[PDB]
């Protein structure tokens, strides 16, 4: 995603449709390269179910009401 | 006895290496494509039925 | 993100129907991040490029495309018409062809001959001045992989897959998109770590047959790697209305034995593809049902149902169940209870068989209900159309009783030709044992004999009485085999039918029947082995098509003005020849904009002589009845487009509310003709 | 009419009795299909949901309003969420994945309604085609029913626990834990279930005593291993409700595929030793996320795979064909060869002048063969253990050569040219009987009998058994007789091709398929040798050329005679010699590459390849070493156990010929040309890049994993129910059963089969070839025998089968739980107990039950008989002894006994029991049960449901057993009379989980608080948090590890480098 | 001895000759064809349910693609559209059994 | 003229190795029919050695 975008801008800013110094489809096989990403929170744990949501569940599941 | 005897002739037939390049599909295209009548309006007024020109 | 569903997704119209409320997606929101991609061409080529190539090949290429990389084809005229091109209009050449080539290229010589332009021409190839160049022998995998890496790629040939061709040169010189962080379409691939594919749906039910041959061949091999979410998983991750398609489930059901207070489950079921409309009009959920009600009859909302559908099949063993009609033990399915729906798609409603307007033959076994599902069809009018009549379908012993020893009559006294019998009862205990299936070699001598009764006599009077009726109008005949309506020359759509129980039990529950229960078993038996073996293919198939789209029609229609929707179109004779007045012979329901595109079409171009007569009908609106003789062509239902609501059957009559006399009758070359009101 | 409804119920019994499993058409294109590409198995699959099989069902609710005890005490009146049902009867039954939010559905399910519902449908369904009741099933199926209830359950939970985020605690309920959140339409009701000592303690209620003895810090997460920062965590363990039975088999499925794990650098290694350094592919070299690739497998389940597919393809040549033709067609993309026969032309065009420069290519040539025949000639050395490619007859002089003719002199040089490239064994003694044939009275020689003259076609031999004598010993062909066939004798023995090997392949990743030759090598009928440069020039040293050039000297000193040919001129002579001596000298570079590319072309191809190579040893003259037949085992032979003593006489042969042709073989050979400019490096390396980015053969590896599984389950599986060689323990003896016979036998295979087949998703040939013979007693052999009765075997170890080793682990888990699958061991005792008590028929008093060991006890077995009683007197039953007995006291049954007289006893018992004083202990051994809770202030009388059980017993049924039980209370009650009927003779009370579980106790009626053993890591502070006390107890909740690995395709992580 | 079928082409329908043939070509043409086109045809799929108890979608070659549509035609039978010269106002349409007699096969 | 050796052979073993509850029908209940059926019958049994 990131590479493809930024060898497009790298083509439009050198003003030509095929670029010339491009940051994917390199020769390495650099396979293993992570980056941030949306889907993983702070404990290492999958951003599906956004933290607050969890939070409010978790705190829902143990809350009481009057007697009738 | 008849479903044995065309089976073997359909595997033996396919078989063969020659019915497989493009010119024995070509000729065997082209062994019915003669100056006599065919019905072609039929195939014409049929083919209008599902939008095709 | 990228989702691949199965069904061919468009960005034009995919939107307008959405397919992801089809599917079951509840992503019905402001949500116009879902965008969907164009995979028309994709399958096009898909089907045009498995016609030289090898299915293996092709399919395990394209698996491996990242459809969120945008690129495309170019081709490239062969060398001669492009040399043609590199000298007119000479300043679009690119700078690796050759120095003397480009020096050449670029006098005014008239080329006729030169000595060394010719050389120099042969020794050129095109290979190695346009770099990525496709192939005439390609090979297709390398061809995924340069769309994958690069904008723009060169072929030489036109069977290519992947993305839209585009041209190089101007006509003369050949023969004859942003992202939306959801993308979806169909073909899933694996090419990224976010390409997901939507379960959900089987596979044996995919109708496209060419994304079917896809996802089996892709699911065979790349079953470990693939990333399945079913659609509430897409919905908490999101999170010219056409008739004629209709979105079919199937429910889950087990029987239950509720005798005095003990629940006891006893099998379980799958009703494979009641459609999605009919149950939601009956208010079907997840609950526990008598589906008899009343002295051991079904409460015919089961049975409509089980008529709308394909057949239930035990999930214990996956095979056929035939669920039992009668009331007698060993399996008598009393209370049944819902638990959940399965695989949601739509289907095509319209056989592709029927494609011209004709009449139609539906042949089902002896034994079905044909008596109780004409009485349950003749009801329902939902436009004010009644839909099926009971006076257009034709009774399948109508054909037999004609007769002055009428067909049953002439095979009871059959007993005479056998060695010895003496009767009936003594022929029917001769044939089958103690129980039914009866002795093959006995039912042999038996049939031997009831063969040429029936392609004597039967064939026949067949044959003048299918082309009686084929003169009134369009009919809904029924049959015991389609050996009677082919050795009969029968004209119309031959549609064999199969309904899901036993229907061999139902011939011992009807009691007043001509000749003892057995008798009428047995001849079941003789009809069952005169069928010349075919497959009968699930009853439901056409009911589907009589109710379904009626239904849909009446949320559209449901409030319009009945004049500005509606239509009618028979067959027209002038003023004059009264020694104006038409025969319906279809009627027409739908919006006002597709009435409106009718109105102008041809309507004229089809003949028929009509015969009109003097008699009268007991019916309240007077009218006499008539006849007609389609010559040329027949009426295809290209014409009443996808979006209209025709009927299936009518009768050929003229109504006379002016001036009331009856005189002579005549024959008048009739022309068809469009007859709405002002609208 | 009631004999008419007669009929109409027979006849639906009938239709109901239809056979479910029944193949009755032809499979052979879909052996073909299955040869050529198998579908793959689903291995890999997530759970979300927390891992667990019991789930606790509430059976009677509880009393919120009473009058003892005011409702503000009941944590109900708050709304306050339980871990824990709060009824007054409790109950725990089965039902397997009830809490999973699973990626893939296996079909497989053992669903259980609650006991006081009816289950016995669960154990009425494999043979029971015969049983007409509804409510009713045969006694002898019980265990069979309940090793396939075992396998299913086995095969249903078959997942791997995914790792799903946490959260937390913002409360002070724990000290501030991690929560694991489950995804789900309503998440909010697992925080409770999932966390028993997530909650407050406000009653002296029996939840809140537990909760209350439960340890504090053993909740949520508890460990993780973290790589990267801003990445998903690799694997947890969490503390959750799941069971010990469910975590070990899903820990047993997860060792097993670790076991297969590869890495991309092997990947890279033996992909590149594999294409020989044609082809290079990339691997990545940084810290990694800890991918999963379940693909590497041993050799022994290579080979048990490669004899299935050989036991197969057996003895067809339909099956066998089309993969011939796929290796021609993979030849034509790679190989740089391309003949042209304008090179036989070139040469024979200078000779000056019956015809001998216009006969082999224009003349005898048929017309419509181009040289595919040449590349499937080349493409049978992989197989000739069961294709044997040989000259077809059409190719032969037509009865008779005369070697006076010219046209039977060329056809004598081609079949000689053609006929060392097949692969059948008597290709030398055909070669020799050619011109044997051709000699026919010029020159003789001693046969050995009068049927195999020398005038016999050359094509009637090939068999070990008809070489001649004469060939075997030249000393027989005289020299002054027979000078030519002599000297064409010598030549065959010295200088015919020589056998030699290529060495594909890498057994590192993938395993070796070799069965009759060591691990990676390639057998060849030629000598293969490397060639020394990239830009080949024509030479002229090699086997080939060589053969070539011993025929042409031959075939002159045959023709220069004016001895054979009479009639010949001398024009004609010398034009012979010398079209002989140019085609000496063609210049033709089929031979050298024979020599050179192909071998290497047919070990790059190996690997790659659908159906391995099966190979025999290639034996050049000897008769010793030709292989006469082989074959594949898969059964013994009588009480004899061991496959080394039964393989020589339970084997069947495979193997069949394949015709070819001599003028395209030999016309291939005369004319052969590279390109203009052939690089070898750069061409191999263009032609044979693209068909290295696939990786179907993966896949079969893992199919190879799922069918060596499959074999290993059938046999565990057959031999519990009937005798068989293999050792394996047997847990369910005590379950009653069938004799078996081999057509039981098939039916429960066959139901195993399907099973199988339903999970993992495959549609296609799992089992078959075993399941067509008497699958009671198995076993894979092949060998082949040579022609001096040298026999050789590969009997290859059946290695372990963790789906087997799962089985077993839930038999003998059943074997201490079989109360929360329904069942209940022992027998039952009939005879009325009138009281007031409120004791458990599952667990009745011991002094109400006796046995055989009982003084005053009469005992009934076989040959009984009863004997009316005349004038007012007792009637009488004959005991087993011969004493006759009136009905009184207590006696002992057989259930068959019974079952055989149903209805002579119903009449004459059933008053006797009800008010008389017999009582009866029917012999059952395992039935399953059914329960009836009653009011205890109240009457309650058993009788109408014990004689509908009794009434209901039939010759092959039995309805479930109905016990009666009283409901527990909290409060004081009045007693009234129960009339109890049938009990149990041993405690059966195993899956009673808690009464009255929210009240302070239980005053009257079966008692029990939550059972303290099963949450045994959290009431005892003493015990490690990965104690399970699996073969007695399942525990309930325990520490469970949960992964976040990731499965990418091969392909994108080891490039390719275009 | 002199022998001769009388009505041999309306004596070759579906109910025994034509569904045997077909069967049998259909099956026989499995093994060398798993998933080549024939002239111009594609490799179309189908589902099976030959074995009782399994039914699953299966992948067929062009010369069996062919085989369905051709079998799909004989199933119903022909239609002759007659027009006759002779007789003014017979241009009617009929249908039946017979086999063709303008086949490249017949 | 070709070598039937192996599938000659191929059948044979199919043949000889076939699963047939038959023979041992014969050699265990037939018999034992046999001798049920025998006293019962009109014209009861006349053999010879
Ligand atoms: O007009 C036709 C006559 C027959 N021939 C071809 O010959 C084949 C058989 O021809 P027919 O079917 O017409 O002979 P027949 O039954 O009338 O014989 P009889 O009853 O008179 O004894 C058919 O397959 C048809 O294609 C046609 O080419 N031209």
């Amino acid at each position: 995603d990131e590479a493809d975008d930024a060898t497009k801008k790298q083509a439009k800013d050198t003003e030509k449709a095929k670029a010339q110094v491009t940051y994917s489809d390199t020769g390495i096989n650099n396979a293993n390269e992570l980056s941030r990403s949306g889907n993983v929170d702070n404990e290492g744990g999958s951003n599906q179910k956004p933290m607050s949501t969890r939070i409010a569940e978790a705190t829902s599941a143990i809350v009481s009401k009057h007697p009738a | 006895y008849l479903y044995r005897t065309w089976y073997l002739a359909a595997a033996r037939m396919a078989a063969q290496p020659r019915t497989w390049d493009p010119l024995f599909q070509a000729i065997m295209r082209s062994q019915y494509v003669t100056a006599r009548g065919g019905s072609g309006a039929t195939l014409r007024e049929s083919l209008y039925a599902i939008n095709v020109s | 993100a990228y989702i691949a569903v199965p069904a061919v997704v468009d960005s034009r119209s995919s939107e307008a129907i959405g397919l992801l409320e089809s599917f079951g997606v509840d992503a019905g929101s402001d949500a116009n991040d879902v965008s969907y991609q164009d995979h028309d061409y994709v399958v096009d080529q898909l089907q045009y490029m498995l016609d030289g190539y090898e299915a293996g090949d092709v399919i395990d290429a394209l698996v491996y495309r990242n459809w969120l990389h945008h690129s495309v084809y170019c081709l490239l005229p062969p060398k001669s018409q492009l040399l043609e091109y590199w000298k007119s209009n000479p300043s679009v050449i690119p700078d690796n062809v050759d120095r003397r080539l480009r020096k050449r290229l670029m006098l005014k010589k008239d080329l006729r001959k030169d000595d060394e332009y010719n050389q120099l021409a042969r020794a050129f190839k095109i290979s190695d001045v346009y770099a990525p160049l496709i192939s005439s022998t390609t090979s297709p995998m390398t061809m995924i992989q340069n769309l994958n890496q690069g904008e723009i790629v060169y072929t030489t040939t036109d069977r290519v897959i992947g993305a839209r061709v585009l041209l190089y040169a101007p006509r003369k010189y050949y023969a004859s998109v942003p992202h939306s962080r959801f993308n979806v379409g169909t073909f899933p691939s694996i090419a990224t770590p976010k390409c997901s594919v939507m379960s959900g749906v089987d596979i044996e039910s995919i109708p496209n047959e060419f994304i079917k041959l896809f996802y089996q061949r892709v699911k065979s091999i790349h079953a470990n790697i693939l990333n399945d979410i079913s659609p509430q998983i897409v919905s908490d991750m999101i999170n010219h209305v056409d008739v004629y398609r209709v979105d079919v489930v199937n429910v889950l059901f087990e029987v239950v034995d509720v005798a005095d207070g003990l629940r006891s489950v006893s099998r379980k079921l799958i009703m494979h593809t009641v459609p999605v409309c009919i149950l939601e009009l009956l208010g079907i959920e997840i609950a526990d049902y008598c589906i008899r009600q009343e002295d051991g009859m079904f409460t015919d909302w089961f049975l409509l149902l089980t008529m709308l559908s394909d057949g239930l099949t035990d999930r214990r063993t996956h095979c056929q169940y035939l669920i039992n009609p009668s009331s007698m033990p060993p399996d008598v399915i009393l209370n049944i209870s819902i638990t959940g729906f399965i695989n949601r798609h739509t289907i095509d409603v319209m056989p592709d068989v029927y494609d011209f307007i004709k009449p139609i033959g539906a042949v089902l076994p002896k034994g079905s209900f044909k008596s109780t599902i004409m009485r349950v069809l003749d009801s329902i009018s939902v436009l004010g159309v009644k839909i099926m009549p009971r006076a257009h379908v034709v009774d399948s012993d109508e054909v037999g009783e004609q007769m002055e020893p009428t067909f049953e009559h002439a095979v009871m006294e059959i007993y005479k030709g056998i060695a010895g019998v003496d009767s009936l009862d003594d022929l029917t205990k001769w044939v089958l044992n103690s129980d039914l299936v009866p002795h093959d070699d006995r039912l042999g001598q038996l049939f031997q004999a009831f063969l040429p009764l029936a392609k004597d006599l039967l064939a026949p009077m067949a044959r003048q009485f299918y082309d009686n009726s084929m003169s009134e109008g369009r009919l809904l005949t029924f049959a015991h085999a389609d050996s009677e309506l082919l050795n009969a020359n029968y004209f119309g759509h031959l549609l064999r039918l199969k309904i899901p129980y036993i229907t061999e039990v139902n011939l011992m529950i009807r009691k007043n029947r001509e000749g003892g229960e057995l008798f009428q078993l047995v001849l079941s038996y003789l009809y069952k082995m005169y069928a010349t073996s075919a497959q009968p293919k699930w009853f439901g198939s056409l009911l589907r098509l009589l109710i379904c789209p009626w239904l849909h029609m009446e949320k559209l229609i449901g409030e319009a003005d009945p004049a500005s929707t509606s239509a009618e179109i028979g067959w027209h004779v002038p003023r004059e020849q009264l020694m104006d007045g038409f025969i319906p012979y279809v009627s027409i329901r739908a919006p006002r904009l597709v009435i409106e595109e009718l109105m102008e079409k041809n309507w004229g171009q089809y003949h028929a002589q009509v015969i009109v007569t003097d008699q009268l009908v007991v019916g309240e609106p007077r009218r006499v009845s008539a006849k007609a003789v389609i010559k040329g062509n027949h009426l295809p239902v290209k014409l009443i487009s996808r979006f209209a609501c025709f009927t299936l059957t009518s009768k050929y009559e003229m109504r006379l509310p002016c001036g009331h006399s009856t005189g002579r009758g005549a024959a008048y070359n009739a022309r068809l003709a469009f007859r709405s009101d002002l609208a | 009419s009631s004999e008419i409804q007669r009929h109409i119920t027979e006849f639906i019994s009938s239709w109901q009795n239809h056979p479910i499993v029944q193949v009755s058409a032809d499979v052979e294109n879909r052996k073909t299909a299955q040869l050529l590409h198998a579908d793959t198995p689903r291995l890999v699959t997530w759970d979300a949901g927390l891992c667990t099989s019991f789930k606790i069902v509430p059976i009677v609710p509880a009393q919120v309003p009473q009058d003892v005890l005011a409702y503000t005490f009941f944590t109900s009146s708050y709304a306050i969420q339980s871990p824990f049902p709060e009824a007054a009867v409790s109950r725990i039954v089965v039902h397997t994945r009830w809490a999973s939010n699973v990626d893939f559905d296996r079909d497989s399910s053992v669903i259980m309604a609650p006991p006081t519902e009816n289950n016995i449908h669960l154990f009425k369904q494999l043979l029971n085609t015969e049983t007409l009741s509804v409510r009713g099933a045969n006694p002898l199926m019980f265990r069979a029913n309940v090793l396939h209830m075992l396998l299913e359950f086995v095969l249903d939970n078959l997942y791997l626990n995914r790792h799903t985020g946490f959260s937390q605690d913002h409360t002070p309920f724990t000290e501030g834990a991690n929560l694991r959140s489950l995804p789900g339409p309503d998440a909010e009701k697992w925080y409770s279930i999932m966390y028993p000592t997530r909650m407050g303690t406000p009653n002296v209620s029996k939840i809140c005593n537990f909760v209350a003895s439960c340890v504090r810090n053993r909740v949520g997460r508890f460990d993780r291993a973290q790589m990267m920062n801003g990445a998903m965590s690799e694997w947890v363990d969490v503390f959750e409700t799941s069971d010990a039975l469910t975590v070990s088999i899903r820990g047993r499925w997860m060792a097993r595929l670790a076991r297969m794990n590869i890495n991309p650098t092997e990947i890279e290694w033996a992909l590149t030793e594999c294409a020989q350094g044609y082809v290079t592919v990339t691997s990545p070299y940084a810290p990694s996320v800890n991918r999963l690739m379940p693909y590497r497998i041993s050799n022994a389940e290579r080979q048990i795979s490669q004899i299935i597919r050989v036991m197969n393809i057996g003895n067809n040549a339909t099956v066998i064909q089309p993969v011939l033709q796929d290796i021609s067609v993979l030849l034509q993309r790679i190989s740089p060869l391309q003949i042209d026969p304008t090179i036989i032309s070139n040469t024979m065009s200078t000779v000056s002048e019956l015809s001998p420069a216009s006969s082999i290519l224009g003349k005898l040539r048929p017309s419509n063969s181009d040289f595919s025949s040449f590349r499937v000639a080349l493409a049978g050395w992989l197989y000739n253990g069961v294709v044997t490619t040989v000259i077809d007859d059409s190719s032969y002089p037509k009865d008779g050569g005369s070697v006076t003719s010219l046209e039977n002199l060329w056809d004598f040089f081609i079949l000689a040219l053609a006929l060392p490239l097949t692969t059948d064994p008597c290709a030398p003694v055909k070669a020799f009987m050619t011109l044997a044939n051709m000699m026919v009275g010029f020159e003789t020689i001693p046969m050995d009998n009068q049927i195999y003259t020398q005038s016999r076609r050359a094509s009637a031999f090939s068999t070990p058994h008809t070489w001649p004598r004469c060939f075997m010993n030249i000393q027989l062909i005289s020299p002054i007789d027979a000078p030519i066939l002599r000297q064409w004798a010598e030549i065959i023995h010295r200088y015919w091709p020589n056998p030699s090997q290529i060495r594909y392949g890498t057994p590192n990743v993938f395993g070796s398929a070799n069965l009759f030759t060591p691990p990676e090598v390639l057998l060849l009928p030629i000598d293969h040798q490397p060639a020394n440069v990239t830009t080949p020039t024509l030479d002229f040293t090699n086997e080939l050329t060589n053969w070539r050039a011993r025929v042409c000297e031959l075939m002159k000193n045959l023709v220069d005679n004016q001895r054979y040919q009479p009639g010949w001129t001398q024009s004609l002579v010398s034009s012979m010699r010398g079209t002989l001596g140019k085609l000496k000298l063609i210049k033709s570079m089929t031979p050298m590459y024979l020599q050179q590319l192909a071998p290497v072309e047919l070990a790059v191809i190996a690997p790659m390849l659908p159906f391995p190579p099966f190979q025999v040893p290639y034996v050049r003259l000897d008769r010793d070493r030709v292989p006469t037949m082989v074959g594949v085992t898969r059964q013994s032979r009588d009480t004899i156990t061991q496959p080394a003593l039964s393989l020589s006489t339970t084997n069947t042969t495979v193997g069949v010929p394949l015709a070819l042709d001599a003028r395209a073989i030999t016309v291939a050979l005369l004319s052969g040309k590279y390109p203009p400019d052939l690089v070898t490096n750069v061409w191999y390396a263009d032609a044979i890049y693209p068909m290295y980015a696939d990786t179907e053969v993966f896949s079969n590896l893992q199919r190879d994993v799922i069918t060596c599984e499959a074999v290993q389950t059938l046999v565990t599986l057959v031999a519990q129910i009937s005798e068989t060689q293999y050792p394996v323990d047997r847990y369910l003896d005590w379950i009653p059963s069938l004799r078996a016979s081999a057509a039981t036998a098939a039916t429960f295979a066959e139901w195993v089969n399907t099973s199988m087949k339903t999970a993992f998703d495959l549609s296609d040939m799992l089992l078959e070839p075993l399941l067509s013979g008497d699958p009671r007693m198995t076993q894979l052999a092949i060998q082949y025998q040579q022609y001096n009765g040298r026999t050789f075997n590969v009997i290859p170890e059946m290695p372990g089968s963790v789906i087997a080793d799962c089985v077993q682990l839930t038999a003998e888990v059943f074997n201490h739980e079989y109360n929360l699958f329904g069942i209940a061991r022992g027998d039952i005792i009939i005879g009325r107990v009138q009281s007031t008590h409120l004791w458990s028929p599952l667990a009745p008093p011991p002094d109400l039950v006796f046995d055989r060991d009982t003084p005053g006890v009469h005992i009934f077995g076989r040959d009984c008989r009863i004997s009316f009683g005349m004038n007012g007197a007792a009637p009488m039953i004959r005991d087993e002894t011969g004493m006759m007995v009136p009905f009184e006291g207590n006696w002992i049954f057989p259930l068959a006994l019974w079952q055989m007289n149903t209805r002579y006893f119903n009449q004459q018992f059933d008053a006797w029991i009800k008010t008389g004083e017999l009582r009866i202990r029917i012999e059952m051994g395992a039935y399953p049960y059914m329960l009836h809770y009653y009011d205890p202030r109240q009457y309650a009388n058993a009788w109408n449901l014990t004689s509908a059980w009794l009434e209901e017993i039939t010759p092959t049924s039995i309805p479930s057993v109905p016990f009666m039980v009283p409901i527990s209370s909290d409060h004081d009650i009045s007693s009234a009379p129960a009339v109890q009927y049938i009990i149990s003779t041993e405690y059966n009370d195993r899956s009673l989980f808690c009464t009255n579980s929210s009240s302070p106790q239980t005053i009257a009626g079966p008692d029990k608080h939550i059972p303290v053993e099963r949450y045994n890591i959290l009431t005892n502070p003493d015990a490690p948090p990965t104690q399970i006390q699996l073969p007695e107890v399942v525990d309930l909740y325990n520490v469970v590890t949960r992964y976040a690995y990731e499965t990418p395709p091969i392909t994108a992580v080891v490039m390719g480098v275009p | 001895i002199n022998i001769d079928i009388s009505a041999c082409d309306a004596s070759i329908t579906w109910d025994f000759f034509l569904s045997v043939i077909m069967a049998a070509i259909h099956e026989g043409v499995a093994s060398s064809s798993i998933g080549k086109p024939f002239m111009g045809v594609p490799a179309s799929i189908v589902n099976d349910e030959s074995v009782v108890g399994v039914r699953a979608a299966r992948p067929i070659s062009g010369m069996q693609n062919m085989i369905q549509h051709l079998s799909k035609l004989y199933k119903r039978g022909f239609s002759y559209r007659v027009n006759d010269s002779f007789s003014p106002g017979n241009d009617f349409t009929h249908m039946t059994t017979t086999f063709p007699s303008g086949s490249t096969a017949t």
